[PDB]
């Protein structure tokens, strides 16, 4: 009973100087393989982030393997949320506030593929 | 002061070699990328290289183009092969200061933009 989900309903908030992305999981199960897909046209100023026990660093376009997600027992409506700051987690200047509008208004979107066990 | 060199109208299947002129040491170990922009189209990504000499290409230019940089020359190259008529656009070169002991918000400085055209 393997079900693959591609989630692209990432909503964005902020806490202080840092961006907070969030996507909802519509079915429970045990993740066997997860990967985040970053699509963008503008530089992300070496923004580091955390998602699903995984450290990545989005500079431009990239598809990161969410390594630490293998085995996460998710539930219905469990919100996967992570934090992201530019300059290797230093949040220097209004960069992250710019990178925010690159997420809310398109030009930078996330794509969450999950290989679960339902 | 950023600036581009190379480019100009070439026929389909031709090749061009753009070079980016980074004026000063402010650009050493700095992430720099290439962008194109046609009339009626917004600025689209093309190719980029990080300080660690990585490679970040677009999809419409994957495998056809090739980016690189000579870290000592302060020059980023974009080798364009198998050129198609959609590649006709002003090719701008952008660099991004990654906390080079700056003061204000590390802005995004660009070049002026060399012209590239592909005829049938």
């Amino acid at each position: 009973e393997v079900r693959t989900y591609t989630l692209t309903a990432f909503s964005f908030s902020r806490s202080g100087k840092q961006i907070v992305f969030s996507v909802t999981v519509p079915e429970a199960g045990t993740i066997s393989s997860a990967s985040l897909n970053v699509i963008t046209q503008n530089y992300l100023w070496n923004s580091r982030a955390g998602f699903m026990n995984t450290i990545f660093n989005m500079t431009w376009g990239s598809t990161i393997t969410l390594g630490g997600a293998t085995g996460m027992m998710l539930s219905k409506g469990q919100i996967l949320s992570g934090t992201s700051c530019s300059g290797n987690g230093s949040c220097t200047g209004t960069l992250d506030d710019r990178i925010f509008n690159e997420l809310t208004s398109g030009r930078t979107t996330f794509t969450l593929t999950l290989v679960m066990q339902v | 002061q950023l600036q581009e060199s190379g480019g100009g109208l070439v026929q389909a299947g031709g090749s061009l070699r753009l070079s980016c002129a980074a004026s000063g040491t402010i650009f050493d170990g700095v992430d720099m990328g290439w962008y194109r922009q046609a009339p009626g189209k917004e600025r689209e990504f093309v190719a980029g290289i990080t300080a660690g000499s990585s490679t970040y290409y677009a999809d419409s230019v994957k495998g056809r183009f090739t980016i690189s940089r000579d870290n000592a020359k302060n020059t980023v190259y974009l080798q364009m092969n198998s050129l198609k008529p959609e590649d006709t656009a002003v090719y701008y070169c952008a660099a991004y200061p990654l906390d080079e002991i700056g003061s204000h918000d590390p802005h995004s400085y660009w070049g002026q933009g060399t012209q590239v055209t592909v005829s049938s």
